[PDB]
């Protein structure tokens, strides 16, 4: 979305194999 | 006085606050309008909100205007504003009130996602943050966390858009204070508002049952004395029995609630069964006492009980305890208190009174008969008894309740209440006394209300209705009474209720709204003209309100269940009268379990609400001025009453396994389903939410979910095992089934762990609904966190239960400190920006257990700044008195340097705007000349002499050498003349003891010069001004040989001053020693003495100074005795300015400012120069002091660790762990202020 | 308010910043005179007894 309403919950990912830090979501 | 008006406020405003206020006029037919107006106070100048109010028939005069402050118009600053001016304008008045104000404005709701917390978590919190007017606030708001000890630990900001502020997980330090914790929460710029949460972090784990122990009584009596009985009860945390558990009781003197730990008894020890959940006990008390207390009696005993139980599943392996210190035995166990009653009388009226009995340690008791004794008065003192009459308590409300029906006359009643229990003696049975006053109306005009105070609380949305009876001398002139209804702070309703052709008044008839909710109050009020006098009559009564909230908002599981399975999917639903925000959170009933009398932190919501009311007692006043102020309003009027006859007194009468999940905030658009999997612990879990919204709060019931299974296994792991000891473990598997069946259990364990057992099992079966011991010897090799598993396989199953082990070392966890102040500017002393410390290695490490160590840092703020400044005259210390003979041109520019080297703060050439500056090129010019005209009084010796043939003077020598060591800046002198100077000065006149004596002038001056002292030790007075010259110059000419005259020089001066001369050579003399080594021992005596021998006014000082030589003789104008005090003083402040001595020299600055001794000194060049000086010196060290320090701290071999912007705004960062193997480097951009940063090592032995 | 009263420095020590009582959480720095050196952790502590 453009914008994400508070308390509202995203989901982020990258692609297989990547290792990635950090939450799925950030508020 | 027919016409006549009353304006009606809130007793304090609330800054931010919309405040409505009301106003009535009467004997006005005319319409016409009035403004009523807030403004600055005392000034007027500036109006912070204003409401034009028309008042006519058609309103039957009757109006009010919504003004309210907003907080950025106030000035603010340091002094924020105390009162504003609550001002009427009409027609017809004027009048202005001196209103004060408040800045608690509203509610933070701390809420943690726990009450205790084990090192290693991070705490959840979240505040909820409301207006006055219950709205959510949208503010910036600000945690402060406080150890056990009282240290700050941490502070975090957040920015609130909802009402429910959800800050960062506060992560608890590596080695906390253990203890409870305190959070603190602000509103950050505006606000005094102040919330609070307490937590306690400790070692623990969770218990596996509650063991609930439930006396009969709080209090023993002659009664249970002789045998009191108890019962103990034990369930699990899903709602079921313990089987069988075996008891082990414990008894013990004890003599105080709060803090003693008397003797345990050796007796009664009882050894017992608890079965289907219960144990029954009794304790013979007066036995026991009599067999192993020295007490024998229970006169003995105005003391307490202390009972511990602790108990251990028959057919198990956990165990559970719990004590109730402080059961009170007491001969007069009871006390009394009112409750809701006024002390006021309605004559003739029934005139209702309830009491609470309570106990010491105070509940409720409910079972107590009391009666009532009452003598009174109605006129002329005729001093009549009442006939006593007698209540029970009611068992539930505990309220004894009684009616008195008065007579229609009566004037006062003072009474006596007696707990009437047959068994207890009057001197036992507690009793009170107490006092009724009517409301002394002069014109003998009462407004009385037919309320019985009816005990129930009024439902939201029903109509009150309360008919209202003025009765007067003068009631055909009452043509309406007017009435307001009053929430916490606020008058939210206001109104008239007109006289009926039945000689009778419209009632209140009102929809109680949802904004009286907890409690309203009504103020019911009329001016009746009398004859001539108005008179203002009023009447109050408190209105208890139906506890309800304004969104109704209910929150359900949409699949119901007795009870879920573990991992269950589940949906839930919420569901509200208008769109709200909710917030939701789970929380494990074993949580609470872990401490006696925890709270559930949505508890006392309301009653903490009804903390804003300003009101206090049930209704009723001695008069209008007191019903008005005890309702919680003032009023401005001018029939003959004011509120200025009282005062705020401080009126206080009564009226996966998680711990925790789902943690979460959502909107709910009227309605919303959420879908979601439940852990996969077992336990009742406590669900509860919170709906938000511009129609307020509310709080949500707490849906008690319960996780359940009939057959599993269990184990009481502790919250660490010592390493390389092996412990047997217990537990248990158990069997809720109706038939027993055979089980296995295999327990598996990550390599970490390898124990001699080496988990084919005895395969036993448990009996149906039956427990079976379980235990393992496991022995652990290695530190920390290891998986530990405990799969089972049984007859129709199998269980898993995974765990993780956490190994803790041997040996003792011994602490050691160390650290530094930094100092980038050396206030102190050596510059101080740098520091290192290696990762030392004790001797005495145990050979694995790595040391943590933990870093800290605190800054040092200034305290109270005393801006003393120059007036306006500085023009004058400028272009001071005519250049010319007598060196009036020397005593002309001798100031100039001075007043140059004070505006040299800085500041005051920054900003002299309040008035025409000074042309700084006119200084230059000025100091210039200045330094051209005290060349031609150098001597060619290089000694000097006013004259220029007049006799060489090493005192006028010294006052060049002060004055040559300021002016470098813009214009130094050369070194050689200084050297050549100080050279003639020590060669010729150093001494074998004294020094400096004046070589050839003994004609004092009296403007340029100062008193000598009487000739006993007069050297003092020498000795010390060449010193102080000489330090001033020494920095621009450093010779060994004058170095050794001052080390001589003071020895000798100290030496001479250890007989506490006359005490201005003592204040002379300190000050020339704090130039010299600041920490001399005998130095630090004198200063002692200085100190002592100090004045103050006030028991804090808010002035000190010092006398001597009977100057406590009056003087109107400045003279040598005056001279001699104001250069004193000035002395003691330049000697502790040079201790850095801020806190001591505050009430020294002060008293200077009041120039007390007006004028100043003898208006000597001395006592100005000196004061000059150490104001000076002040105006510096404020900026010294001033925190402004960017700390960076890195490894040696290793990288930057962290960096700490120390700001007077932000004077606390948060301690950090320092992690790594490497020696650790601190410093700081050079920056300004001080402050202190220390590392601790934890190392076990 | 039981804000603890100022510590008597040890031997041969003094206080950095004397003042008639020191908050809880407070910390006071001693020093040597002249003559002396510090052994040992130099700050005292204000506890909330």
């Amino acid at each position: 979305k453009p914008f994400y309403t508070v308390g509202e919950k995203v989901t982020v990912s990258c692609s297989g194999g990547m290792s990635l830090e950090g939450p799925s979501a950030f508020l | 006085q027919e016409q006549t008006y009353v304006i009606s406020a809130p007793k304090i405003f609330r800054v931010g606050a919309s405040e409505n206020i009301v106003i009535q006029v009467y004997g006005y037919t005319e319409a016409f309008d009035a403004t009523i107006s807030i403004k600055s106070y005392p000034d007027k100048k500036f109006s912070y909100s204003s409401g034009h109010v028309h008042l006519s028939s058609e309103n039957k005069f009757q109006n009010s205007a919504i003004l309210t402050i907003q907080p950025k118009q106030l000035p603010g600053g340091q002094n924020p504003v105390s009162y504003v001016y609550l001002e009427v304008v009409s027609k017809h008045f004027s009048k202005s009130k001196r209103m004060p104000i408040t800045y608690d404005n509203g509610f933070l709701f701390i809420h943690t996602d726990k009450p205790v917390y084990t090192p290693d978590q991070s705490v959840k919190v979240r505040v909820y943050s409301l207006n006055d007017d219950l709205k959510p606030a949208k503010r910036e708001t600000v945690l402060t966390f406080i150890d056990p000890e009282g240290s700050e630990v941490d502070m975090v900001e957040e920015i609130d858009h909802i009402g429910i502020i959800s800050f960062p997980d506060f992560k608890i330090p590596s080695n906390p204070r253990y203890g409870m914790w305190t959070i603190k929460a602000k509103y950050k710029e505006d606000f005094s508002t102040t919330g609070t949460a307490y937590f306690e972090v400790k070692e623990y784990v969770l218990p596996h049952f509650s063991v609930s122990i439930e006396p009969e009584y709080n209090f023993i009596g002659y009664k249970n004395f002789k045998n009191f009985e108890i019962t103990i009860k034990a369930r699990y945390f899903y709602n079921k029995v313990v089987t069988e558990a075996d008891v082990y009781i414990t008894f013990g003197i004890r003599e105080d609630l709060k803090d003693d730990q008397k003797e345990m008894m050796q007796t009664a020890m009882q050894n017992t069964m608890l079965i289907n959940g219960i144990a029954q006990v009794t304790f013979d008390s007066e036995t026991a006492v009599k067999e192993l207390s020295y007490y024998s009696l229970e006169d003995l005993n105005n003391k307490y009980l202390y009972i511990a139980v602790t108990v251990i599943e028959s057919t198990g392996g956990f165990s559970e305890e719990a004590e109730i210190p402080g059961i009170k035995y007491v001969l007069s166990p009871y006390k009394l208190n009112l409750v809701a009653t006024p002390l006021f009388l309605k004559p003739g009226i029934p005139y209702p009174i309830k009491v609470q009995v309570k106990d010491s340690l105070d509940q409720l008791v409910g079972g107590v008969p009391v009666t009532l004794n009452a003598q009174t008065i109605d006129v002329n003192q005729e001093t009549s008894d009442l006939d006593p009459s007698k209540s029970v308590t009611r068992v539930d409300d505990g309220v004894a309740s009684f009616v008195l029906n008065l007579p229609s006359g009566v004037t006062v009643l003072e009474f006596n209440v007696k707990t009437d229990a047959p068994d207890l003696p009057e001197e036992n049975q507690a009793r009170e006394g107490y006092r009724a006053i009517a409301y002394s109306s002069l014109s003998q005009s009462y407004l009385y209300i037919d309320w019985t105070d009816n005990h129930k609380a009024l439902l939201v949305g029903e109509h009150l209705n309360i008919i209202v009876t003025p009765k007067s001398p003068y009631i055909d002139k009452i043509t309406h009474y007017n009435y307001l209804i009053l929430s916490k702070g606020k008058i939210i309703h206001f109104g008239t209720r007109e006289k009926f052709s039945d000689a009778s008044y419209q009632s209140i008839n009102i929809p109680v709204t949802q904004n009286m909710v907890p409690s309203s109050r009504l103020l019911v009020y009329y001016i009746v003209t009398g004859e001539q006098t108005a008179e203002l009559v009023s009447d109050s009564v408190w209105l208890n309100i139906e506890e309800k909230c304004g969104n109704q908002l209910q929150v359900h599981l949409s699949p119901d269940a007795d009870a879920y399975s573990p991992g269950q999917t589940v949906s839930l639903n919420m569901a509200t009268g208008m769109d709200s925000w909710v917030a939701l959170a789970a929380v494990d009933s074993a949580v609470y379990g872990v401490q006696r009398g925890a709270k559930k932190p949505l508890e006392r919501v309301f009653q903490f609400l009804e903390k804003s009311d300003l009101g206090c007692g049930a209704g009723g006043g001695l008069n209008n001025a007191n019903v008005f102020h005890l309702a919680g309003l003032t009023f401005l009027t001018n029939a003959n009453a004011d509120d200025s006859q009282e005062n705020d007194e401080p009126c206080k009468e009564i009226l996966y396994f998680p711990e925790s999940w789902l943690w979460e905030v959502h909107l709910v658009p009227r309605r919303k389903q959420l879908q979601f999997a439940l852990p996969d612990s077992l336990t009742t879990w406590e669900i509860q939410g919170v709906g938000i919204s511009n129609t307020g709060i509310c709080v949500a019931d707490t849906v008690k979910a319960k996780v359940f299974k009939d057959v599993f296994l269990e184990m009481n792991i502790p919250y660490s095992v010592v390493r390389g000891e092996q412990i047997q473990l217990k537990g248990t598997v158990y069997n809720y089934r109706t038939s027993g069946m055979q089980f296995c259990v295999k327990m598996s364990a990550v390599e970490g762990i390898c124990t001699s057992e080496s988990p084919k099992c005895v395969r036993q079966k448990v009996e149906g609904s039956s427990s079976h011991l379980v235990t393992f010897t496991v022995l652990p090799l290695e530190i920390g966190l290891h998986n530990i598993n405990f799969s089972l396989e049984t007859w129709f199953g199998k269980e898993i239960l995974v765990k993780t082990l956490r190994v803790v070392p041997e040996g003792v966890k011994r602490e050691s400190y160390s650290g530094v102040t930094l100092d980038p500017r050396g206030i102190y002393g050596t510059i101080s920006r740098r520091k290192e410390f290696p990762y030392r290695i004790p001797l005495d490490l145990v050979p694995k257990t790595e040391i943590k160590r933990i870093l800290s840092v605190k800054g040092l703020l200034v305290g109270e700044i005393l801006s003393a400044v120059l007036s306006q005259e500085g023009i004058n210390i400028l272009t001071h008195l005519p250049k010319g003979s007598a060196e009036a041109e020397l005593m002309s520019v001798v100031p100039v340097f001075y007043v140059f080297h004070y505006l040299e703060t800085g500041n005051h050439w920054n900003i002299f705007h309040s008035d025409p500056l000074i042309e700084k090129q006119k200084l230059k010019k000025k100091l210039k000349e200045g330094m051209l005209s005290i060349m031609s009084y150098r001597n060619a010796d290089y000694s000097y002499s006013v004259w220029k043939g007049g006799s060489a003077s090493t005192w006028l020598t010294a006052f060049a050498l002060r004055v040559l060591g300021q002016v470098n800046k813009y214009v130094e002198q050369n070194q050689n003349s200084i050297c050549n100077s100080l050279l003639w000065l020590v060669e010729n006149y150093q001494l074998d003891n004294g020094s400096f004596k004046e070589n050839s002038q003994y004609q004092p001056i009296k403007l340029q010069g100062t008193l000598p002292v009487e000739a006993r030790e007069n050297s003092l007075y020498l000795t010390a001004f060449t010193v102080i010259g000489i330090r001033k110059a020494f920095d621009i000419c450093p010779l060994v040989k004058i170095d050794t005259a001052l080390i001589k020089a003071d020895n000798f001066l100290l030496e001479n001053t250890l007989p506490a001369q006359s005490t201005f050579t003592l204040a002379i003399s300190a000050y020339a020693l704090s130039l010299g080594d600041k920490t001399h021992p005998q130095f630090r005596s004198i200063v002692s003495a200085l100190k002592r021998e100090a004045l103050v006014k006030g028991n804090p000082p808010i002035y000190r100074f010092w006398k001597d030589n009977l100057q406590h003789k009056d003087s109107s104008v400045p003279n040598t005795g005056t001279a001699r005090m104001v250069e004193t003083t000035a002395y003691a402040l330049l000697t502790s300015l040079n201790l850095k001595d801020i806190n001591y020299v505050n009430p020294v600055i002060k008293w200077l400012s009041e120039e007390q001794r007006y004028g100043g000194g003898f208006y000597s060049t001395q006592d100005t120069i000196n004061a000059i000086e150490g104001l000076t010196e002040y105006s510096l060290l404020v900026k010294q002091l001033r925190l402004s320090m960017d700390i960076d701290v890195s490894y040696k071999h290793k990288g930057a660790l962290h960096n700490y912007k120390m700001t007077d705004k932000n004077f606390l960062g948060r301690p950090v762990e320092v992690l790594l193997n490497d020696d650790l480097i601190v410093s700081t951009g050079f920056g300004s202020g001080l402050a202190t940063v220390h590392v601790t090592t934890v190392v076990h032995k | 308010d039981s804000g603890c009263p100022q510590p008597v420095p040890p031997e041969n020590g003094f206080i950095r910043n004397e003042k008639q009582l020191y908050l809880v959480g407070e910390d006071v720095e001693i020093s040597c005179l002249t003559g002396f050196e510090t052994v040992g952790y130099q700050y005292f502590r204000c506890l909330p007894d």
